[PDB]
């Protein structure tokens, strides 16, 4: 199951 | 950074003339991921070729497996033909049943 | 046994027309179990092993939403990095991310990782403490300060020691019949004469799982390195792996040479001789 997190550099 | 592909051409099962099998072309160690890979029978392109989903190693370099059903024989030559940005001319690696 | 779960994400920009090509894959140990390809028809996270298929509609909905969001994150990243590196908008570039967790024999947490690359070089990586960042250059330093301010390492540390590990155990249970089974290498030696006074011996290991393996040659009970060749481990195409090692020997001295095979599926190492 994927990580519940969404981030850009 | 551009890294040239390593290439292995080989059969899924030990090869026996006239007995069906799977022809594999494994490309790895390359960057960027855009790449063209064909399987050849007597220098011609085989049409029903499939491949794995793109993935990569620890050092970030890519790998892919191209494959198709085939039947080894005494007369047919099999090969994998690879082009990539790092190569100035397509590289042809011949299938050798001993490797 | 001892185990891992890993996700891999690649986006490649397409200057000229449209959105990047995006490809995501998930693995338990050496077994692919899910995939997403932005070029496919479904536009869904898809199953790739029998044991994941029993997950219900809410799993597939959730994993689809998460992977499509990931794809959009990558797309924004490709724009940001082009700026940071003062690069033209005419060329194609790549972003890669890998993350996941290992557990020991007791299925308890051993380590976690989360790392990013731009154009095939290290960009930013979470350290082993799951608290700190390794930034390779001054662009990555900017990103490190941004992720400090957004509590990113905190969230990663919680996933990696928690959800990552809990769902890995679940998969290990549901896929017991294949995932907890070791397939020992089927081994044999071939002989290829090169002349009237020399020959190649090739030691084969076939149809094994997991991929980890060691093949070594000895001469008269001592390790031999001169005149050997060792190919990279390669997929058979049916979920198993292949490898071989070869040595050139004086014809008639074949006996002195032994091939030694180490693999998790073998109680004790194998020895082969011609």
């Amino acid at each position: 199951r994927q990580a519940s997190l969404s981030i850009s550099v | 950074i551009q890294r040239t592909p390593k290439i292995q051409v080989y059969s899924r099962h030990p090869a026996e003339n006239g007995k069906s099998n799977f022809l594999n072309c494994y490309v790895s160690g390359f960057h960027p991921s855009d790449i063209e890979v064909d399987l050849l029978k007597n220098g011609e392109r085989i049409e029903k070729v499939e491949h794995s989903d793109l993935s990569f190693s620890k050092d970030w370099s890519f790998y892919l497996l191209y494959y198709t059903e085939f039947t080894p024989t005494e007369k047919d030559e099999y090969a994998c033909r690879v082009n990539h940005v790092t190569l100035s001319q397509p590289k042809i690696v011949k299938w050798d049943r001993d490797m | 046994g001892s185990h891992s779960m890993r996700y891999f994400f690649t986006s490649v920009s397409r200057p000229g027309r449209g959105e990047p090509r995006f490809i995501a894959v998930g693995y338990v140990d050496d077994t692919q179990f899910v995939r997403f390809d932005s070029d496919a028809a479904s536009q869904r996270m898809e199953p790739r092993a029998p044991w994941i298929e029993q997950e219900g509609p809410e799993y597939w909905d959730g994993e689809t939403r998460k992977v499509k969001a990931h794809s959009q994150t990558h797309r924004v990243d490709l724009g940001t990095l082009r700026g940071y590196y003062n690069q033209s908008e005419a060329g194609s570039h790549t972003v890669q991310r890998m993350y996941g967790c290992d557990v020991g024999s007791d299925w308890r947490f051993l380590r976690g990782y989360h790392q990013y690359a731009y154009d095939g070089k290290d960009y930013i990586a979470l350290k082993e403490d799951l608290r700190s960042w390794t930034a390779a250059d001054m662009a990555a330093q900017t990103t490190k300060h941004k992720w400090e301010a957004a509590h990113v390492a905190e969230q990663l540390r919680a996933y990696l020691e928690g959800t990552c590990v809990e769902w890995l155990r679940r998969y290990l249970e549901n896929g017991k019949e294949t995932l907890q089974r070791t397939d020992a290498p089927k081994t044999h030696m071939t002989h290829h004469a090169v002349s009237d006074h020399e020959a190649t011996l090739r030691c084969w290991a076939l149809s094994f799982y997991p991929a980890e393996i060691t093949l070594t040659w000895q001469r008269d009970g001592e390790d031999q390195t001169q005149d050997t060749e060792l190919v990279e481990t390669r997929p058979a195409g049916d979920g198993t792996f292949q490898k071989w090692a070869a040595v050139v020997v004086p014809s008639g001295q074949e006996q002195r040479y032994t091939c030694h095979v180490q693999h998790e599926g073998l109680p004790k190492p194998l020895t082969l001789r011609w």
